[PDB]
C-alpha cells in the first residue's frame, strides 16, 4: 500500500488507509538542528495530537472510519456517492468542500459524541 | 436516497505550510564532535534510502517563490555558521597595525605586533594576505594598513576542523507534513506540474555555497531550464538549470601554507607561510560553453522573440557581490566572472582568472565575518558548474539587443536552483464526506 | 456554548463539554520564549495525553461521556442526582468529591477496562 | 498490582496490566538537564503517542485488552493457550515470538481495524 | 481448534535501549542559584523515593559493557562542567610571565603583573603555586614560567560558589523507558543475573570524580568483586569492589587562604595566600589495607589459578593520570599511589603522600582548562576507598607471576565502578498473542 | 548642576592606539578611583 495516492478515486484510495495514518505522526549546548528537531517533534506531536482530539469530539478515534446520523447539508454539494468513491478524488473534493469544511468540523460535534449520555439518561435512568 | 455526514481518517489531503524542517543525511563517522560546519552528527541520520512514491494524477499546483524551505534555508545554514564559529577563535586580537609589502600581483607580504600565548609579550608574527583582505588605516603610508572588517566588523576563524566543504543536507518534513517532488524535468515552478511524486525528505540537496554561477547543483533533461518570480519584472533574479555540466577545477597555483600562532592561551590564529608567486586561475575550455549558451540563449529567446543577445560582466557593485564566488577546502575565491560572460548570441547559423579572499562577508551580514582558514594544500576544487543566476537588463531597450549579466542578487537563489522542485506541506487527515450510517 | 461556565448546574453544565475539550488541548540558534514555548506545549500536550491515558484506562477515550458498573461507594457523598444536575456546581461539586477521589481514580480502573477480556474467557473460550 | 512481574505467567500477568500503562506515560536560557529533560519527555510522549497509534490501526485504543478475528498463523509458534497463559511468561513468550512479530504487527491491521466500512457498506447501502 | 491474533496492552516486554536519562535529588534548598555544579535545582527533584518493586522470577542478560549509560554519564558530566564554568570566569588574561621562590617542598611563592579593575593600570599581585602548576617559558631564569595549560589551551576558573562537592545524582528513565537493578553482590556485569528488580530512577550513582581508586561507592557481600569488558585482554580495564570499607583523610597540612583579585571588573581570581610548609599527605594504617588485598588477590586467583601475584605503581605517564587522584570541598590532589600499591601476594598460609594542583585537565579534554580554586581551609578529605580501577600487566609470563598496576584508564569506568548494577530497557507493550474473539 | 564632562584613553578598532575619547556623564555614573584627584575616576560598576 502506498501514501499519498489522492488520485486514486475516493473509495479506491480508502482500500489504503493506515499507512497515511502512521505518516501523521513518524517518518516511515546544541547546534540549531539539535532544537529544530524537538520543535519539530513537538509540532508534529500536537498536531497528531489535535486530530486525535477532533476523534474524540468527531468520535471514531476506536473505529478509524466514522459513522453519525449528522445531517449532510444539500447547500454543500448534490453529488452522488457513485461519483464520488469511482470518479472524485480526495485533493479535488476538498478543494470542493473546504468552503464547508468549518461548518461541519463544528456541526459534527453534535449530540452522537458531544452529548449522547444525556439521551442514555430516558434509556437507563427512571 | 438520503445522506449523513462522514468521516474517514488519514485520506490524503494537504495545504503549503510555515512549518519547520530538519536535516538528515549519511553519518561521515557518528562522532558528535566532528569536524564539520553543515552536520557534526547532531543532524540526526534519518534514513538515506529516499523511500519515495507515486502520485500518479496527483496534479499540485507548485508555487517555488512562497515557499518556506528558502527562508528556513537562509536562517538555518546561518544559524549553523555562528554555531561553528562560536566554539573557535574570535579574533579581537588581531585588527592591529599591519605593516605589507609587494611581492610577484596583489598578494601583498605581511608582518605585525601580536600578544602572544601571554598576555604581556609582543609577538613580531608574518603573514601573507590578499590584498583585498585590507584597507590603509588613514594614509597611504608602508606600515598602515587594517583588516577590511575593522572599520565596521568583528572576525573570527573557524578550526581548519571546521571543513566548509559541502556534503549534502536532505530536509525531512516532521510527521503530518511531507514533501511533494515535482516529478518532472520540463518544468518551472510556479503553476501545475502534470507528473509528481512524494517523499518524507528531499531527495540529496546540496548547500551549494555558490555566489553567481549555480555550482554542485543537478542538471534538467528535454530542454535548459528557465526560472523566475515574474520574468517582467527586469530586475528580480532569474535562475537557469542546464541540460549538460560544465567542469570547473580552479587552483591556488601558490605553494601556501599554515603558520599556527597563539593569540592568547586556548585560540591559535592561522598565519599564511609562502613557498613563484601567481594569480588564482580556472581552466575551462571556451567552445564547451560558448555552444551550450548558444541554447541557453535559445531557451531564453522563447520568452521574448527573434533577438540577438548578449552576456556581459557584473560591474561596479561590491566585489563581494559582483565576481562568482564559493569555497575550495576552507579558503573562499573571487574570480573575475567577466571573461566568461563577455559574449553574443546571433539568432542566424550560429577560463577565468580570479581573486582569493581570506575574509568574507558571507550572506550580506553586519558584524560576524570569517577569516577563512588558509588551507595547507595548493588548493583544487574538482567541481561541476551546471547553472546561473542571470539578471536581464533593467534598461527595457527593446526589439534590438535585449541582454543579460550574472548576479548574486539573493543567496536565498543560489538555494532556489534545487529547492524548486520540492513543496513543503501539511497532511489534514480530516476527510469529510457524505455517506449514510447508523451507529454500532 | 461558552467555555468553564461551572455555576450551571452539573445536568446543565454538560450542555456544554467538547469546547472545554478543545481548551486542554489547544488555546483557541534558541531563544528565552523559544524554550518557554517549547516546555508550555510540552507540559500541556504530557498532561492532556496523560487525561487520555485515564481515558484509556477508565475507558471512554471513545465515548466522551462514560460510562462503568463500579460502585458508587456510600462513604461518599449521599447528595442526590436531583441536586447534583439542577442546582450544584462543578467547582463546589469537586471541592466536596477531592477528598473521595484518590479512591475512584483507581477503584474506576475495574474489570470494564481492566480486566473484562478475562471474563470474555467465558463468553468466547471453552 | 506490582509493575514489570513478566515472570507471573500470561494469563496471571495480565492481573496487572493498567499499571503498567501508566507506567508508559509517567513514572508512578538553555540548561543542561533541562533540555535532557525537554528531549526526554517528547521522545517519551512520541513512543507513547506510537502505540496509541498502533492501539489506532490495531483496534482496542477503546478497549485496552484487544479482540480481531485476524489469523494465527500456524507458521509461528504452535504452542498450547493452556501453556502461555499458564506456564509461559512474557519476555520468555516474546523472545520466542519476535520473530513473527513484524508479520503480525502489519496482518493486525486487517479490515476490522483498517478496512470495514467498505463492508458495513453491504450492511447500510443498497 | 481455531485461534487469532488478540493482543494485552502494556505487557511486561523490554529491549536494550539507547534512549536519553535525566537527573533527580533531594532538594538541598529549591534555591535555583544554590551553589553546585551537579544539580542545583536545575537537575529537577523527581522522587526522592526509589520506588522498586521485584523482578520476581525475572531472569535477564545484564551488560556492564555495551551499556549506553557510561557514555551519556560521560558526555553529561562534562556538560555540567562547562555550563558551570560559562556561568564564572574564563582567565582569558592569566597567562602572564610568572615570577617564583622556592620555600620549605613544591610549593612555589609567586608573584606577576596583571590587568586590575581597570583595563590600564598594572598591578603586582602575589599567589602561591603547586609546582605542577607552572612551566618554563623557555630557559630555567627565575622570572620566566607560564602556566601549565598555556602551552595548548585556556583555563577557566569556577566560582567557590560552584562546589565540585559530590552531591548524588538519580538517573530516571523516563516514561515507557525503565532501568533494571540486579538485585545481587554476587554478581559480575556480562551474562545473567538470577535475582533483579525495576527501579524509575537509581539509587544515587555517586558522581565522586574519582581517578584510578573508586572512592563512595557501595560494598559488595558474599564475595569481593571483579568487573571487567574481557579479562584476556590484559590492556584494558579491571575494576574491584570491596566487600569491606577502607576511609582516607588526606589533608593540606598548610594554612593557606583565598585572595581575590579582579583582572577586570566583573573578574575575581582566586590567587593563594600563604600562612612552616609540608607536603600534602594521607593516613590509611597498612595492615587493614594489606589483609584486605590478601582476599582481592585470592577473587583474582579464581580468575588465574595459583599465582604469587603483585600490585605495582602506575608509572611514565601523564600525572593526571598516573597519580590516583580526586577532589576534596574545590581542591584537587595527585597521590603517588606508589605507597599503597607496592606489595605482594603469596598462595601459602599468608599512608600516600601527594602533591596538590590548581590547574587539571580534567577528563583529558584539549582546550578547557580548569584552574580549581584554592579552597580557604586546611582542607579534610573524610572518605571511603571501596574498589580499584587494576590493569592485569602485558607481562604474559607463561604461568608463574603474573601482576598489575592501578590506573585512570577511562572516567567512563570511574562510573561504571556504580553503573553496572543498573540496566537501561525500553518496554514495548505489544503483546500479540493467540487466543478466541469476535468483536463486539 | 552634577553633570561631568570627561575624557579617556582607550583602545580603538585597532588592539594598539590609545585613542582619546571625550563622553558627559551624569555624576552617578562615577566615583573616584582612591583619591579627591581630577583625574582619578573609575565607572560605578
Ligand atoms: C562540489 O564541490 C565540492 C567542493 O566545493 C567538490 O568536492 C571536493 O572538493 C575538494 C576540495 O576542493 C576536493 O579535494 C580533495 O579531494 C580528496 C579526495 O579524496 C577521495 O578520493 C581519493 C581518490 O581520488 C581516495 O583515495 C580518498 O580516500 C577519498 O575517497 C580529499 O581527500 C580531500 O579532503 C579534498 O576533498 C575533492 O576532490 C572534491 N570532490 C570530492 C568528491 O571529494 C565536488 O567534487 C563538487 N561536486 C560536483 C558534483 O560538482
Ligand atoms: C565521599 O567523598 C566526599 C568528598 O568527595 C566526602 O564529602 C565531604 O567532603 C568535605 C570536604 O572534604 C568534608 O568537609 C566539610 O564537612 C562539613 C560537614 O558539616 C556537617 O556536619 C557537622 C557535624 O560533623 C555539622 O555541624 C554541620 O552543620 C553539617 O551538618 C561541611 O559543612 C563542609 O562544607 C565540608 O563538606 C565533609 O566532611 C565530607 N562529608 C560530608 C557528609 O559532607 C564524603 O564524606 C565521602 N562519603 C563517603 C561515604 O565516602
Ligand atoms: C616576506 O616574505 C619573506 C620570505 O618568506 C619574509 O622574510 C624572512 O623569511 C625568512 C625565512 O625564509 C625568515 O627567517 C630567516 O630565514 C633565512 C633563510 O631563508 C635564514 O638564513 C635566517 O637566519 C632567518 O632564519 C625571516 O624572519 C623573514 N623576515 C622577517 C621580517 O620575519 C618576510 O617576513 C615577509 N615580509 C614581511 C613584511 O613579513
Ligand atoms: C612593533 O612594535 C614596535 C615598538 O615596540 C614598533 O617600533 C616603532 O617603529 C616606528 C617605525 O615604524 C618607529 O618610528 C617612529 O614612528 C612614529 C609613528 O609612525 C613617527 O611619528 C616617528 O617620527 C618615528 O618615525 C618607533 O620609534 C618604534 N617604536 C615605538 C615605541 O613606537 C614596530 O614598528 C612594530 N612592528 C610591527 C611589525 O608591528
Ligand atoms: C512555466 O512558466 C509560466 C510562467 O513563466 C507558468 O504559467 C504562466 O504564468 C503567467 C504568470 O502567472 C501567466 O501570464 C499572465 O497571463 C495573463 C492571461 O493570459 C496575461 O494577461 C498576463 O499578461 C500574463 O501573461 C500565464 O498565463 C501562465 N500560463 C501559461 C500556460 O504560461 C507555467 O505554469 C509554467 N509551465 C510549466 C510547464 O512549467
Ligand atoms: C569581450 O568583448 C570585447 C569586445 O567585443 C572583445 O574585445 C576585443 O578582443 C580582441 C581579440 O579577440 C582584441 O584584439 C587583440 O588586440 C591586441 C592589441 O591591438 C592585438 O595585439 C591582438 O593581436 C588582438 O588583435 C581587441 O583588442 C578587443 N577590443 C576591445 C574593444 O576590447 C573581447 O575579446 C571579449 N572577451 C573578453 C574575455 O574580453
Ligand atoms: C608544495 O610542493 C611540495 C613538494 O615540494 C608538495 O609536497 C610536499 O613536499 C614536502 C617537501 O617540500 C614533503 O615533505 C617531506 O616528506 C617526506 C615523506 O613524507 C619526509 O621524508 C621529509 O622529511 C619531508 O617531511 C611533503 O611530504 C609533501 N606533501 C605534503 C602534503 O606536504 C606540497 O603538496 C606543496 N604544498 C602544499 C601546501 O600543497
Ligand atoms: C514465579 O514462578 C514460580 C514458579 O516457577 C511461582 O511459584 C509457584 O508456581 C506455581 C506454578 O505451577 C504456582 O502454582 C502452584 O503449582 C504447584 C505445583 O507446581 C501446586 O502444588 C500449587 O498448588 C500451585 O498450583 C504456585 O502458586 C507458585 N507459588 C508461589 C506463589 O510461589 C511464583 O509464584 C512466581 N512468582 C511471581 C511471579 O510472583
Ligand atoms: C614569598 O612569600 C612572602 C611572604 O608571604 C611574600 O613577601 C611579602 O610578604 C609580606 C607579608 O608578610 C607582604 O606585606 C608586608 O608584610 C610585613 C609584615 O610581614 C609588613 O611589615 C609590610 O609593611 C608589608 O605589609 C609583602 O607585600 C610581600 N611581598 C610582596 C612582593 O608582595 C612574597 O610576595 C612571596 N614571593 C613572591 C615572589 O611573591
Ligand atoms: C612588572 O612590570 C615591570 C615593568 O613595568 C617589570 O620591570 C622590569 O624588570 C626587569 C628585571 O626583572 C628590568 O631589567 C631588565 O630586564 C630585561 C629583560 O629581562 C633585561 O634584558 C635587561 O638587561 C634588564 O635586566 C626591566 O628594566 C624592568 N622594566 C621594564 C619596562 O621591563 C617587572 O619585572 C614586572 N614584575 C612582575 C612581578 O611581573
Ligand atoms: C561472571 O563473568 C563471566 C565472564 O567473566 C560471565 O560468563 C562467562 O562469559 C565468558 C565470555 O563470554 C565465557 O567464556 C568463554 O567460554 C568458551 C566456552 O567454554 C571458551 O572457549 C572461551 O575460552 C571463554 O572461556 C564463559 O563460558 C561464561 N560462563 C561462565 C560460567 O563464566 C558470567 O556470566 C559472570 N557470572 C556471574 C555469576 O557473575
Ligand atoms: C589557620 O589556623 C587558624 C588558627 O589560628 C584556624 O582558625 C582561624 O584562626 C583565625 C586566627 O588565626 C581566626 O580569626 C580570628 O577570629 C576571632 C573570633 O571569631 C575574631 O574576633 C578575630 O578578629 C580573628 O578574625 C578564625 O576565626 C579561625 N577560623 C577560620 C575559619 O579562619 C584556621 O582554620 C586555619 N586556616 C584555615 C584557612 O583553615
Ligand atoms: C592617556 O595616557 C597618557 C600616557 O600614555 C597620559 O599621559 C600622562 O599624563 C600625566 C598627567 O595626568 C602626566 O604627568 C605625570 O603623572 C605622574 C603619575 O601621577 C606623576 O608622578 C608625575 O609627577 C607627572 O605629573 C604624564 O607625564 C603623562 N605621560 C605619561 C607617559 O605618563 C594621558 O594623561 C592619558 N589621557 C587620558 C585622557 O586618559
Ligand atoms: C490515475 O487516474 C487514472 C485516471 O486518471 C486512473 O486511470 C484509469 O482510470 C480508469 C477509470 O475507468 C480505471 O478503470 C483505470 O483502471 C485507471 N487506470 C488504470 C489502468 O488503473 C489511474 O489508475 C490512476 N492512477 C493510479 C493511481 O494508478
Ligand atoms: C615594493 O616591494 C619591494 C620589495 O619587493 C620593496 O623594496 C618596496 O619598498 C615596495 N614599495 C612599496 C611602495 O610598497
Ligand atoms: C565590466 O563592465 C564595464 C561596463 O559597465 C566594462 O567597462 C568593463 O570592462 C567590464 N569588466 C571589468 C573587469 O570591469
Ligand atoms: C447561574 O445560576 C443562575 C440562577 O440564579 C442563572 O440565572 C444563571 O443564568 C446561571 N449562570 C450560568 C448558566 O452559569
Ligand atoms: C630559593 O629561594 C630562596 C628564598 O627562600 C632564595 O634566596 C634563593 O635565591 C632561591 N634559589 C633559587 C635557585 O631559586
Ligand atoms: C614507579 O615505577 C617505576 C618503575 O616503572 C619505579 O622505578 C618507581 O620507583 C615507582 N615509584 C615512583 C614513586 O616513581
Amino acid at each position: 500500500g502506498f501514501l499519498g495516492a489522492a488520485g486514486s478515486t475516493m473509495g479506491a484510495a480508502s482500500n489504503t488507509l493506515t499507512v497515511q495514518a502512521r505518516q501523521l505522526l513518524s517518518g516511515i549546548k546544541l547546534t540549531v538542528w539539535g532544537i529544530k528537531q524537538l520543535q519539530a517533534r513537538v509540532l508534529a506531536v500536537e498536531r497528531y495530537l489535535e486530530v486525535q482530539q477532533l476523534l474524540g469530539i468527531w468520535g471514531c478515534s476506536g473505529k478509524l472510519i466514522c459513522c453519525t446520523n449528522v445531517p449532510w447539508n444539500s447547500s454543500w454539494s448534490n453529488k452522488s456517492l457513485d461519483e464520488i468513491w469511482n470518479n472524485m478524488t480526495w485533493l479535488q473534493w476538498d478543494k470542493e468542500i473546504n468552503n464547508y469544511t468549518q461548518l461541519i468540523y463544528r456541526l459534527i460535534e453534535e449530540s452522537q459524541f458531544q452529548q449522547e449520555i444525556n439521551e442514555v439518561e430516558l434509556l437507563a435512568l427512571d | 436516497e438520503n445522506l449523513w455526514v462522514t468521516v474517514y481518517y488519514g485520506v490524503p489531503v494537504w495545504r503549503d505550510a510555515d512549518t519547520t524542517l530538519f536535516c538528515a543525511s549519511d553519518a561521515k563517522a557518528y562522532e558528535t564532535e566532528k569536524h564539520n560546519v553543515w552536520a557534526t552528527h547532531a543532524c540526526v541520520p534519518t534514513d538515506p534510502n529516499p523511500q519515495e512514491i507515486h502520485l500518479d494524477n496527483v496534479t499540485e499546483k507548485f508555487n517555488m517563490w512562497k515557499n518556506n524551505m528558502v527562508e528556513q534555508m537562509h536562517t538555518d545554514i546561518i544559524s549553523l555558521w555562528d554555531q561553528s564559529l562560536k566554539p573557535c577563535v574570535k579574533l579581537t586580537p588581531l585588527c592591529v597595525t599591519l605593516h605589507c609589502t609587494n611581492v610577484t600581483e596583489g598578494l601583498k607580504n605581511c608582518s605585525f605586533n601580536m600578544t602572544t600565548e601571554l598576555r604581556d609579550k609582543r609577538q613580531k608574527v608574518y603573514s601573507l594576505f590578499y590584498r583585498l583582505d585590507i584597507v590603509p588605516i588613514n594614509e597611504n603610508q608602508g606600515s598602515e594598513y587594517r583588516l577590511i572588517n575593522c572599520n565596521t566588523s568583528a572576525c573570527t576563524q573557524a578550526c581548519p576542523k571546521v571543513s566548509f566543504e559541502p556534503i549534502p543536507i536532505h530536509y525531512c518534513a516532521p510527521a503530518g507534513f511531507a514533501i511533494l517532488k515535482c516529478k518532472d524535468e520540463g518544468f518551472n515552478g510556479t503553476g501545475l506540474c502534470k507528473n509528481v511524486s512524494t517523499v518524507q525528505c528531499t531527495h540529496g540537496i546540496k548547500p551549494v555555497v555558490s555566489t553567481q554561477l549555480l555550482l554542485n547543483g543537478s542538471l534538467a533533461e528535454k530542454n535548459i531550464t528557465i526560472r523566475s518570480e515574474n520574468i517582467t519584472n527586469n530586475a528580480k533574479i532569474i535562475i537557469v538549470q542546464l541540460v549538460q555540466p560544465v567542469t570547473i577545477k580552479c587552483i591556488r597555483p601558490n605553494n601556501n601554507t599554515r603558520k599556527s600562532i597563539r593569540i592568547g592561551p586556548g585560540q591559535a590564529f592561522y598565519a599564511t607561510g609562502d613557498i613563484d608567486i601567481r594569480q588564482a586561475h580556472c581552466n575551462v575550455s571556451r567552445s564547451r560553453w560558448n555552444k551550450t549558451l548558444q541554447e541557453v540563449a535559445e531557451k531564453l529567446r522563447t520568452y521574448f522573440g527573434n533577438k540577438t543577445i548578449i552576456f556581459a560582466n557584473s560591474s561596479g557593485g561590491d566585489l563581494e557581490i559582483t565576481t562568482h564566488s564559493f569555497n575550495c577546502g576552507g579558503e573562499f575565491f573571487y574570480c573575475n566572472t567577466s571573461g566568461l560572460f563577455n559574449s553574443t548570441w546571433y539568432v542566424n547559423s550560429t577560463t577565468l582568472p580570479c581573486r582569493i579572499k581570506q575574509i568574507i562577508n558571507m550572506w550580506q551580514r553586519a558584524g560576524q565575518c570569517m577569516y577563512a582558514p588558509p588551507i595547507p594544500g595548493v588548493i583544487k576544487c574538482e567541481s561541476n558548474i551546471t547553472g546561473l543566476l542571470l539578471t536581464r537588463d533593467g534598461g527595457k531597450d527593446n526589439n534590438v539587443n535585449e541582454t543579460f549579466r550574472p548576479g548574486g542578487g539573493d543567496m536565498r537563489d543560489n538555494w532556489r536552483s534545487e529547492l524548486y522542485k520540492y513543496k513543503v506541506v501539511k497532511i489534514e487527515p480530516l476527510g469529510v464526506a457524505p455517506t449514510r450510517c447508523k451507529r454500532r
